RNA sequence: AGCUGCUCCCUAGCAUGCUACUACCG
RNA sequence: GCGGUAGUAGCAUGCUAGGGAGCAG
């Protein structure tokens, strides 16, 4: 359907078969990346989850025909990765020892975003 | 390029804002009004003509050092 | 982990048990390797998980302070960063229209009023001095904002009319500086 | 989790076994002094246990009253001044018409509306523009819903006042432009 | 300064389940 | 050497509660 809920519906091959995915509206979450509320964004390096789900918002935009939208979606991540590394820097000169275990990683691993569309769970 | 301006104008008016300047409605009314038209503006040129329209008002009190801002 | 104490004596009982079942000695000797090892993990484990939730509390305690801290920070210097950010947004986006008006600020030239923009509409400007009316007040033409303004009724501090012939470095150290100009576009 | 009658034969259990073993004497010394960590504990396991969970359960028992406490106190609190905002809100109308038009009524049930309508003492009225105003309370005193009100006090968006000498026609564009006029109810 | 709906992340707690080794009885 | 009752630490599930954030109408 053209759209609804205002999403666009868009048929990729999933593997062996073929499945409908929705993709949203690119401005709209530019947008969202780009305006907000005071502390919320501003400083970023503390707010990571926002992306995380945005970019979650943003996957379907990888199986797409024209360009620049999958590129969206390859700057959230770039954007992540050097959000999360700023991060670490700046926690090692406020103490002297890095955190134990971050596992944070998996966050800009393409993926774990896949795993949100697909029939199992 | 015109993002730029955009998000420029965004800057200005919560700048606007944080003087209290919505302690005259006329005033505020008119900014509210010039910066949606801003954001809604499809050419390059009416944008800067709209835009310094309204960065004057920010000129106009003397809250704001400018030469000390302008330390470049 | 490795330097801790407990793990010198589950060290020390794997290493009886290895040379034990390397020898390949009785069975009733590993009564004891097994009955002294296990004890080992034991009096081991009992202690390496103790500190290890302790080491999972530094760091969840560690990374909320941070936060806690850079937050109130940030929310400290809003009407500050917020200037500087913005005029180094206007010198990025460099219009000749902007940095005239912006450097005459720097110098004096203070609009009363609102900018217009119709081909009619008023204009008031201030003036602080000769040179910056000369550098700018040129006959009855005015160019400000990168624009030609008519210009109509001077007036000084005084709130007087004054005639603009008489507006000339010679005379003009007799004169409500502050001068008050307005004017219409082309 | 130090006084306790267990604590005491755990001590004089080992106190025994000690002595014993540095004898080093018979497997029957063996035998009654492992029975002493394997029979001398059991009620150290409980009462070093059970009463280590009964501290748990009374701690617990006494915040959930806390919070009930306070939650209960809260709720006086609100009773207290909503009773408060009524009767203050009353304190402000009892006026002899009222109680007169009630009586006119043949239930003594009447429509809201027309409850403020007639027996309000002082109007508000919010203007948009110059013409507007002239089509009503133009002049110094004017006449609405059957009845006679006149003007005093007129204030601005920006809440300052404002004589009705200002509201001419051309020099209403230097005002906060939907005015506020304040009205009484003249006899 | 709302009504819902979905989603992620963090934390606690309970209980289960399970694991095993340590202690009692068969 | 097995079976039943007591510990430990670990693991899995789930359920609750609590907290943060985003999207759709």
């Amino acid at each position: 359907p053209h759209e609804f809920c205002s999403q666009h519906t868009m048929l990729v091959k999933q593997g062996d078969d073929y499945v409908y995915l929705p993709y949203p509206d690119p401005s709209r979450i530019l947008g969202a990346g780009c305006f907000v509320d005071d502390i919320v964004k501003t400083d970023g390096t503390l707010m990571i989850e926002r992306f995380v789900s945005l970019a979650i918002d943003a996957y379907p935009l990888t199986k797409h025909p024209n360009q620049e939208y999958a590129d969206v979606f390859h700057l959230y991540l770039q954007y992540i990765r050097k959000l999360h590394d700023e991060l670490t820097g700046h926690m090692l000169d406020m103490y002297s020892v890095m955190l134990t275990n971050n596992n944070t990683s998996r966050y800009w691993e393409p993926e774990f975003y896949e795993a949100m569309y697909t029939p199992h769970t | 390029k015109m993002s730029d301006v955009k998000c420029t104008s965004v800057v200005l008016l919560s700048v606007l804002q944080q003087l209290r300047v919505e302690s005259s409605s006329k005033l505020w009314a008119q900014c509210v009004q010039l910066h949606n038209d801003i954001l809604l503006a499809k050419d390059t040129t009416e944008a800067f003509e709209k835009m310094v329209s309204l960065l004057s008002v920010l000129l106009s009190m003397q809250g704001a050092v400018d030469i000390n801002k302008l330390c470049e | 982990f490795s330097s801790l104490p407990s793990y010198a004596a589950f060290a020390t009982a794997q290493e009886a048990y290895e040379q034990a079942v390397a020898n390949g000695d009785s069975e009733v000797v590993l009564k004891k390797l097994k009955k002294s090892l296990n004890v080992a993990k034991s009096e081991f484990d009992r202690d390496a998980a103790m500190q290890r939730k302790l080491e999972k509390m530094a760091d969840q305690a560690m990374t909320q302070m941070y936060k806690q801290a850079r937050s109130e920070d940030k929310r400290a210097k809003v009407t500050s960063a917020m200037q500087t950010m913005l005029f180094t947004m206007l010198r990025k986006l460099d219009n000749d229209a902007l940095n005239n008006i912006i450097n005459n600020a720097r110098d004096g030239c203070v609009p009363l009023n609102i900018i217009p923009l119709t081909t009619a509409a008023k204009l008031m400007v201030v003036i602080p001095d000769y040179n910056t009316y000369k550098n700018t007040c040129d006959g009855t033409t005015f160019t400000y904002a990168s624009a030609l303004w008519e210009i109509q009724q001077v007036v000084d501090a005084d709130s007087k009319i004054v005639q603009l012939s008489e507006i000339s470095m010679d005379n003009s150290p007799n004169l409500a500086w502050p001068l008050i100009v307005t004017a219409l576009r082309a």
